[PDB]
């Protein structure tokens, strides 16, 4: 059975480790825990919808599955406007449904069925320590995620698309006709510095270089699954790596980290994927928006913002930024990287033009600027808006704030989960994970260090 | 002595603390110190 | 066999009779609208 | 054999609860001050000594429930309940803010209680005493800061109120006022707390990553026997280790329990001091040089004069509220503030 | 080890619960009492949610002398806040 | 061969160091930070951490002691831009805007990364269980919150806390204006577990010494009772528990030294842990509790707090931080 | 009203100590 | 068909509630296994038939 | 809202989030149960 300290060596605290070399009670704990996955999207969706106001933004709402369907086009229409609550709700209830199979699969192999499934098949028996064999299934699971990543470009190009922020005219659901199919677009974007001003990944600021780069990267997963399948691993794969259970967790777990940071600053920056209809606006957008709002008002009132001087000798509205662009000023000039559809038809050549600042802002952007404004990413753990001195009346946290938070505390917290199994798997396989041996203690064996 | 098992006991044990903790977040939301 | 009112005892009453009272005056506290 | 002798027999009889002579000090004064701060954060206003809600039976949780000082207008008094201020008013007792002066006495005389429990406890198992020894520091703390320092002021008003959010403002008045992160005292009383926390990580890690195997199953908690003549860890190990890693490390085990028990100590009684200098305002609030460049210099910045100016915002905005005995009018022009915001 | 029977033991029985389902009940109502009928006001000096201020006053009610101070809140009080 | 020769000496364990390729990644950029910081903490010129053409001073010969001396952020106006020296025309204009403390945070950040890989290489090379690179990840998780991840979540790195003792101090205060980090759980963990760790370190080391077996006399020092690599215990673990046990409760005291040594490492380690989660949490302006205004009487009239003093102080704080930087009603970064 | 989520989440959280009580009673694999 | 379509989901739920509570019961108690083998399978038969069915009755209510 | 035809489910709705939480505390039960051995 292995279900007790003395037969596994494991206590009650560690029991799942007694799970490692029993493939069909981890297959239903995998299964199971699959289920789990599902039930929690399912379940939030019915919560998030049962108390969602589609006249309400969604971001005032504390929504985070919501704008998830919404950005991938589904009951939403022009401006981020809700047209129809019917899919949140088709997604949530068929999510609860697959997630009660999931369940019943997950409990059958976990305390029915047979504890290991090397006798039942050699197929889906496996020894941790058989490298075609993981490398097999590992291939099996990219083609699957291959297939995922053409089920979204599958989406944005045949289904009804995606929503568009960046649109003419303004945010709507637009059909990607033209990928970026071209490579030096594509991992020039793998190519860029995370730093200031380039951002990486995190700034990809239009939907066809997301189609396109999801076309690549589902190419590249199904090839990649064929490779695994067809091939061994070579010497110098089966000489750098430990090949055990607990080395591959503790390589997922270092992958698993490096994505969730990757995520909390993808939700914290960007606003393509992530449009500020649905999310609400960035840190960079509100601070862009309160200038870009204070503007407007003075500029009614008569100020020439052009010539204006703030109190250190910058400009009050206007300033430069160190390479030379017209951007706006006060603490915000950390934020002249930021792109915005609200703010991009009043930027020229040489940044913000002042010709159109003072002839061209219509209504809608200064709603824009002052409903950004007014909802910045910023609020209190008992969700209070504004910053930390304001008094309790607004109920808001960004979701933006609430991905982003929980997302760094998964990925440290998954940085320290390989930190430990990598050690432990490095440990186990050289035989002193339990501690030193008394009689052959190997720094007794070393010369002194004076 | 052990007529009533001891898992049966932390467990109702338990949530009553679980339920008495929550009734004091819900009344953090409601009424006194509600800031409504 | 065993003795039921020890030092034990009156510590164990002392520190939980009123944690119960108090708790119960809290959960009433809950309920009080200004 | 005499009532004396026999009493001590039964105080020092072997309990779930050990009681000792000490014991008769100690609980009662120790139950007394936490049934108070209960009885006063579940119950007790501050209305009229502070102006402030700080009970449940108010609406506060428990981050601001306290129980508050007493007026400043009443000195140091020891507000006794059948004293000259409460006259055997429970009720004018509690909204005076007598359970303050109940809390910090009782609890004072429950810390001796509780150190001479420690040294009774000591002599009884034939140990040496340095646990007590350890524990003169929070001991110097409570009464540096509860006792010393409310009486180095003009009254118990000043002292910490027993409270999770009275306690930050304690910390922020602190900062604003007397300007305590400056203070050489509380910088090795943080070197004491932070290396004592940082020794405590560090030997708990090093003991658990230099196990001997001693049994074979995964979890190594079992193969400990606590009667055992050996070491259960290699020392040797250890300190080759750290000698390669971070250039020195413990080779003597005694040593390194007493630095553990030295570092933290040390650092809370320099802390206990400069509370004291806190006590009779004599703070190392300002650098006399720099205060003379930048006062003949309007272009000489550094971080020290930004922080001389966040305390100058500290104490004009919370001083009205904070000290409303004072009657504070400090009209919105007078205030200090920046550009904006 | 000490001559008391174990808490596990004790908790387990029945005779414990037939004891304890009566007197836990017993004092969680007491102090639900205490307050719902605003005995914890009297007693304490606690003021009700109508009581901290008088109708049109703003003004705290802040003892100002040491050895009048109860004739300070009794004043307070009279003053129908 | 040479390269194996060279790979022979980087993991060797007899070198009076330990280098590991973690080392031969840690020791250049450890050394780089400690020379650029030693350079700047004496002799660098003002920064304009603000943006604001106001720069402050940081260095010992431009004023400054031990005390209120700090390598300075780099400029607002710079942000998360990368600012390394060939990207300033000159290093007047690179010492101008803050270029060190960019450079010294990025080699410290890294040495430290490899710091903790190194200490995992050189458990693994003695044979040791690894898990102490796991108690070093606390602190240095809390040096990535508050070098690089609050510049991250407040988009410069002029908000990143300057490397200075007073410095220091204006981080902390201007942190507790914008965030309220007190009345946040996550650093009340954190106070929790540095103040238990003192106190842990305190209680374990005195109940050891406190149970040293007799090996010496009154004229010598206890500690040359014991003997580096003896195999007897110094002190009787059953005394000390006897003692703990009478002190609270029996079953509150430790018997097993195994368990008690990994509550020693678990309890700072995981409370550090959370207040470096809370710094992050913070620079993604997750704040803490708000409870201005909570208590409401019957009217409606407001019933202040010790949050609502709290408030205060942080007003002041808020009102007078940066002067001179802000243009706009709302401090939104 | 609220009673109803209240009835819900107890049935739910009995549920699971059903399923745990049920096995110890008739001595499952539990 | 509203009263129809209420009635289908709630005996969906209930069901549902039944299945969660026995099918763990019945895995982890082997000694009338083969009895409650069939119940098994009938009851995820109807589970799904009802899943079904709500799903239908979705869209004519 | 949800559609109007699963109104009366609307309280169940409320509570099933925290259903995958209660999991995790259910294996402390069954834990308990066999005496965390
Ligand atoms: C530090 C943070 C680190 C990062 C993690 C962030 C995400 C964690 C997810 C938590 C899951 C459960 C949250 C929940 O259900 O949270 C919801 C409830 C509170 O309920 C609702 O909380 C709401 C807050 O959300 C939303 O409120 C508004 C909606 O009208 C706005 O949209 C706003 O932006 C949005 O945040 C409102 O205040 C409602 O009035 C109130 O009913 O939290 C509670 O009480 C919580 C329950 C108290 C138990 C204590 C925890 C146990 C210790 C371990
Ligand atoms: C022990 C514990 C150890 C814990 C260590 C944690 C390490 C992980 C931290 C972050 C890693 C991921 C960084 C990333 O994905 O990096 C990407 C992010 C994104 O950067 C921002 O990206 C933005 C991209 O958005 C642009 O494009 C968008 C498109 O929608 C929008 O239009 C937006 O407004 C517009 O500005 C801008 O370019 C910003 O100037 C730029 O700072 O970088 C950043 O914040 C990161 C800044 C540099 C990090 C360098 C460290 C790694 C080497
Ligand atoms: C995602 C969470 C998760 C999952 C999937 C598992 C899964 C598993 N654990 Mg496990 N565990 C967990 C969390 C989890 N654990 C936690 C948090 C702890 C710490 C307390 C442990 C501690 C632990 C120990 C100590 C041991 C396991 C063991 C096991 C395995 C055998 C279980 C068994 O025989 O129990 C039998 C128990 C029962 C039959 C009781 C009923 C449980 C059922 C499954 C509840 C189902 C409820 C659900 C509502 C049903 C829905 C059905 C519907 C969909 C139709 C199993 C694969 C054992 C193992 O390794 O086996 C060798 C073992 O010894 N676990
Ligand atoms: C996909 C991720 C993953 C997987 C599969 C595993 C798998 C495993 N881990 Mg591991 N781990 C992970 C992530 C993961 N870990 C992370 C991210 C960390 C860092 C925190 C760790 C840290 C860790 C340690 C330190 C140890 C393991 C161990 C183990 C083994 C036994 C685990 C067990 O029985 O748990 C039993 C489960 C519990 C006791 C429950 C823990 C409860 C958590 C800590 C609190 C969760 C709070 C919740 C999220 C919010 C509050 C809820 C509310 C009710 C209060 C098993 C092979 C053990 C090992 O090495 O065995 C060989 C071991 O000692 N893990
Ligand atoms: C990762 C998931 C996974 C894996 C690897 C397995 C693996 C296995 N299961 Mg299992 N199972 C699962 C999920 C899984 N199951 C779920 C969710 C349920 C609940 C319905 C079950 C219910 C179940 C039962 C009742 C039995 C097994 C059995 C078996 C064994 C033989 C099955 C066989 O020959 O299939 C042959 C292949 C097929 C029958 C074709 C299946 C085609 C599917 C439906 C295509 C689905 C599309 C796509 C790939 C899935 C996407 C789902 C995703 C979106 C969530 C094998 C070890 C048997 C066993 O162990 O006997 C001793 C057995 O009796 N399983
Ligand atoms: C989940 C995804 C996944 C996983 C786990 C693996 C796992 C594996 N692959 Mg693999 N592969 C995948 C997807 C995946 N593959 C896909 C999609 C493709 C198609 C492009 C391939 C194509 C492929 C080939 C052609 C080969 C492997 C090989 C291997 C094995 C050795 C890995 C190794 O040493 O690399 C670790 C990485 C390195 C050694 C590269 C150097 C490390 C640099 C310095 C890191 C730089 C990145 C840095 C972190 C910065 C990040 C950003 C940057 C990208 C800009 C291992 C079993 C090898 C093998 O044995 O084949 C059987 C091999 O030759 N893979
Ligand atoms: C042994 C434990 C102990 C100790 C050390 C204290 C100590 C204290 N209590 Mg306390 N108390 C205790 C138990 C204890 N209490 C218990 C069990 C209760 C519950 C009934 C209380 C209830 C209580 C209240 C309600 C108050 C105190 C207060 C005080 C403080 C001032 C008391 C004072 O001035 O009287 C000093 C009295 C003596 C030292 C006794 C003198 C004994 C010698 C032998 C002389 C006896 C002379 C002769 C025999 C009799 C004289 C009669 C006639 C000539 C007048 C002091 C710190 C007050 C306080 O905290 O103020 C803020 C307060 O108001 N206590
Ligand atoms: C192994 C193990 C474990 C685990 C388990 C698990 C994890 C499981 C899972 C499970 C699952 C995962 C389950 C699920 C279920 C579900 C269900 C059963 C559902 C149903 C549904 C329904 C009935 C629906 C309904 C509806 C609709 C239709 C719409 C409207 C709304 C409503 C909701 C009404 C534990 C930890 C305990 C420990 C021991 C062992
Ligand atoms: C453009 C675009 C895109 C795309 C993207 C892509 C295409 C990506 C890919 C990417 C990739 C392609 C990645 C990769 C990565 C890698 C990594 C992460 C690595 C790792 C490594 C390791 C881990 C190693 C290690 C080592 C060392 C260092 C030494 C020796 C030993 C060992 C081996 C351990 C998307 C979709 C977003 C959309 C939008 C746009
Ligand atoms: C002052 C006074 C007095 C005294 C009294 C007393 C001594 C009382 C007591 C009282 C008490 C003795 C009370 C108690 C209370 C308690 C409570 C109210 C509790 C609660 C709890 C809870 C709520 C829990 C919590 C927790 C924690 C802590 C952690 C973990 C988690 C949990 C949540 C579970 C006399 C008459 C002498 C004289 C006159 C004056
Ligand atoms: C969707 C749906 C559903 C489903 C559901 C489910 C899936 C459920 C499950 C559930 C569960 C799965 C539950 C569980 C619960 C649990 C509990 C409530 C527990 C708690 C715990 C505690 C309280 C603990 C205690 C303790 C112990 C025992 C030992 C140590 C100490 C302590 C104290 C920690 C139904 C059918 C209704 C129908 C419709 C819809
Ligand atoms: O730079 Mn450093 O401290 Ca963060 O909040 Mn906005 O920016 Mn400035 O004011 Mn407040
Ligand atoms: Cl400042
Ligand atoms: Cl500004
Ligand atoms: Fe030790």
């Amino acid at each position: 059975t292995n279900r007790d300290q003395e037969s596994s060596g494991f206590a009650w605290w560690a029991g799942n480790a007694r799970l490692i070399n029993l493939s069909g009670k981890l297959l239903g704990a995998h299964v199971a825990h699959a289920g789990l996955i599902v039930f929690w999207a399912g379940a939030m969706t019915l919560f998030e919808l049962a108390h969602f106001i589609p006249e309400k933004p969604m971001y005032e709402q504390g929504l985070i599955l919501i704008p998830h369907i919404a950005t991938l086009g589904w009951g939403v229409g022009p401006g981020g406007e809700v047209v129809d609550t019917f899919p949140f709700f088709v997604v949530g209830v068929v999510h609860l449904i697959s997630s009660a199979v999931l369940g019943f699969g997950g409990v059958y192999h976990a305390i029915r069925g047979p504890e290991t499934l090397e006798e039942y098949s050699s197929f889906f028996g496996y020894d941790w320590k058989d490298k075609n064999k993981m490398t097999t299934i590992l291939g099996f699971h990219l083609i699957v995620l291959g297939i995922g990543a053409l089920l979204l470009v599958a989406k944005a190009m045949f289904f009804g698309g995606l929503y568009d922020t960046w649109a003419p005219g303004g945010g709507d659901v637009r059909v990607i006709t033209n990928p970026t199919l071209d490579p030096r677009v594509i991992f020039g974007y793998l190519l860029k510095s995370p730093f200031g001003g380039e951002g990486w990944i995190v700034s990809v600021n239009n939907l066809e270089d997301v189609v396109g780069g999801h076309i690549w990267i589902g190419l590249i997963c199904i090839a990649g699954g064929i490779w695994h399948i067809l091939t061994t691993p070579f010497g110098w794969a089966r000489r750098a790596f430990i090949w055990s259970g607990e080395a591959y967790l503790s390589y997922s777990l270092g992958a698993l980290s490096m994505m969730g940071f990757i995520a909390t600053c993808f939700v914290w920056f960007n606003n393509t994927v992530y449009p500020s209809e649905f999310y609400g606006p960035t840190g960079p957008e509100a601070s862009q928006a309160q200038a870009m709002t204070f503007l407007i008002r003075d500029q009614k009132l008569g100020a020439n913002v052009g010539s204006a001087q703030g109190p250190t000798g910058l400009g009050k509205y206007l300033m430069r930024s160190p390479t030379g662009e017209i951007i706006f000023g006060g603490e915000t000039m950390r934020f002249w990287d930021f792109r915005g559809p609200w703010l991009e038809p009043l930027r020229g050549p040489n940044g913000l033009d002042l010709n159109k600042i003072k002839n061209d802002i219509q209504p809608w952007q200064e709603r824009r600027a002052a409903e950004y404004m007014t909802h910045a990413p910023l609020g209190s753990l008992n969700s209070v808006g504004g910053v930390a001195t304001e008094i309790n009346s607004v109920n808001f946290v960004s979701p933006r704030s609430w991905l982003a938070t929980s997302h760094f505390v998964l990925a440290f917290f998954f940085l320290v989960g390989h930190l430990w199994h990598a050690g432990r798997a490095r440990a186990a396989a050289a035989g002193f994970e339990k501690g030193i041996d008394r009689e052959s203690e190997p720094v007794l064996s070393m010369p002194s260090l004076d | 002595g052990g007529r009533i098992p001891l898992w049966i006991v932390a467990t109702v044990a338990g949530m009553g603390v679980i339920v008495i903790v929550g009734l004091f977040f819900y009344g953090a939301y409601a009424g006194l110190g509600s800031s409504l | 066999s065993y003795p039921i009112f020890t030092v034990r005892w009156v510590a164990v009453h002392t520190l939980a009779v009123p944690t119960i009272f108090f708790l119960g005056a809290i959960a009433a506290m809950q309920f009080i609208q200004r | 054999r005499g009532w004396f002798d026999i009493l001590d027999d039964w105080l020092k009889r072997d309990r779930f609860v050990f009681v000792g002579w000490s014991g008769i000090l100690l609980f009662p004064c120790a139950y007394l001050a936490l049934g108070g701060w209960l009885t006063g954060t579940t119950f007790v206003t501050s209305w009229y000594t502070h102006g402030l809600a700080s009970s449940y039976l108010e609406g506060c949780n428990f981050l601001t429930v306290a129980v508050s000082t007493p007026a400043n207008s009443m000195g140091h008094s020891l507000l006794l309940l059948w004293g000259p201020e409460a006259q055997g008013d429970f009720t004018r007792w509690c909204q005076l803010g007598g359970l303050w002066t109940f809390i910090a006495l009782h609890g004072a005389f429950g810390l001796i209680g509780f150190m001479l429990r420690q040294f009774e406890i000591a002599r009884l198992v034939g140990v040496r005493p340095y646990n007590a020894i350890a524990f003169s520091a929070p001991i110097a703390v409570f009464v540096s800061v509860f006792l010393i320092y409310p009486l180095g002021q003009s009254s118990w008003f000043f002292a910490p109120s027993f409270g999770v959010a009275a306690i930050f403002r304690f910390l922020l008045f602190f900062q604003g006022f007397h300007n305590w992160t400056l203070n050489p005292f509380h910088m090795m009383g943080v070197a004491g707390v932070l290396g004592g926390a940082l020794l405590c990580a560090i030997h708990g890690a090093t003991v658990e990553n230099t196990l001997f195997q001693d049994g074979e199953g995964a979890s190594t908690f079992r193969a400990f026997n606590p009667t055992q003549a050996e070491e259960t860890y290699s020392m040797v190990t250890a300190n080759r280790f750290w000698s390669q890693i971070f250039g020195i490390a413990f080779s003597n085990k005694r040593w390194l329990h007493f630095f553990m028990l030295f570092v933290p100590v040390t650092g809370l009684w320099m802390s206990a001091i400069g509370v004291v200098g806190l006590a009779l305002n004599l703070r190392s609030y300002d650098f006399i040089s720099q205060e003379i460049r930048a006062a003949e210099d309007p272009e000489f910045e550094t971080f020290y004069t930004k922080n001389l100016l966040l305390n100058e915002g500290i104490r004009a905005w919370m001083a009205p509220q904070d000290q409303p005995h004072e009657n504070f009018v400090f009209p919105e022009e007078v205030l200090p503030r920046g550009n904006a915001l | 080890t000490t001559g008391e029977r174990p808490f596990s033991d004790i908790i387990t029985s029945v005779r414990y619960w037939v004891i304890h389902s009566i007197t836990i009940p017993a004092l969680f109502i007491a102090g639900w009492l205490f307050v719902s009928t605003g005995l914890a006001y009297d007693v304490f000096g606690t003021p009700r949610p109508d009581s901290y201020y008088a109708q049109e006053q703003r003004s705290i009610p802040l003892v100002t002398d040491r050895f009048e101070a109860k004739q300070q809140v009794e004043t307070f009080l009279e003053q129908l806040k | 061969n040479l390269w194996e020769r060279f790979c022979n000496w980087v993991t060797s364990t007899d070198n009076r160091l330990y280098v590991g390729w973690f080392g031969v990644i840690m020791i250049p950029t450890l050394l780089a930070a400690t020379i650029c910081f030693v350079i700047a903490f004496i002799a660098a010129p003002p920064v304009d951490i603000d943006g604001i053409r106001e720069p402050v001073s940081g260095s010992l010969l431009y004023g400054n002691n031990i005390i209120t001396g700090a390598v300075v952020p780099s400029s607002n106006a710079i942000g998360l831009h990368f600012y390394p020296i060939w990207e300033a025309a000159s290093l007047d204009e690179w010492l101008y805007n803050g270029g060190p403390y960019q450079l010294i945070i990025f080699h410290f950040l890294l040495g430290a990364s490899c710091y903790m890989g190194r200490q995992w290489e050189l458990s693994y090379r003695l044979g040791m269980r690894p898990w102490i690179c796991v108690a070093y990840s606390a602190p240095l998780a809390s040096a990535f919150a508050v070098f690089l991840i609050y510049p991250i979540g407040q988009g410069s790195f002029s908000d990143g806390m300057p490397l200075g003792i007073s410095g220091t101090f204006n981080f902390m205060i201007v942190f507790q204006a914008e965030h309220n980090i007190l009345m946040h759980p996550f650093h009340q963990l954190g106070v929790a577990g540095v103040f238990g760790g003192a106190l842990f370190c305190a209680m374990h080391g005195s109940l050891v010494t406190s149970s040293l077996i007799r090996e010496t006399t009154e004229t010598e020092s206890a500690n040359y009772g014991y003997k580096f690599g003896q195999e007897e215990e110094t002190y009787n673990i059953v005394a000390a528990h006897g003692y703990f046990g009478r002190l609270i409760f029996q079953y509150a005291s430790f018997n097993n030294s195994r368990s008690l040594h990994f509550f020693l490492a678990a309890w700072p380690v995981v409370g550090v842990w959370f207040t470096a989660l809370g710094i992050s949490t913070m620079a993604f302006n997750l704040n803490g509790f708000n409870f201005n205004h909570s208590v409401i009487d019957a009217k409606g009239n407001v019933i202040n707090t010790w949050a609502d003093i709290i408030n205060r102080a942080n007003l002041g704080m808020e009102v007078m931080h940066e002067r001179n930087a802000h243009n706009f009603p709302l401090d939104l970064a | 009203e609220v009673i109803a989520q209240l009835t819900m989440i107890a049935m739910i959280g009995i549920a699971g100590p059903m399923i745990i009580f049920l096995l110890a009673v008739r001595r499952g694999n539990l | 068909m509203t009263i129809l379509f209420q009635l289908a989901l709630a005996a969906l739920v209930i069901l549902s509630f039944v299945m969660v509570i026995g099918v763990p019961v019945a895995y982890a108690s082997p000694q009338d296994w083969d009895r409650s083998k069939q119940l098994i399978f009938l009851g995820s038969g109807l589970w799904i038939a009802l899943v079904l069915v709500v799903g239908v009755l979705n869209f004519f209510v | 809202k949800l559609p109007e035809a699963y109104a009366i489910f609307d309280p169940l709705v409320d509570v099933l989030p925290v259903i995958p939480v209660l999991f995790l505390a259910l294996a402390f039960v069954w834990q308990a149960a066999v005496g965390f051995r």
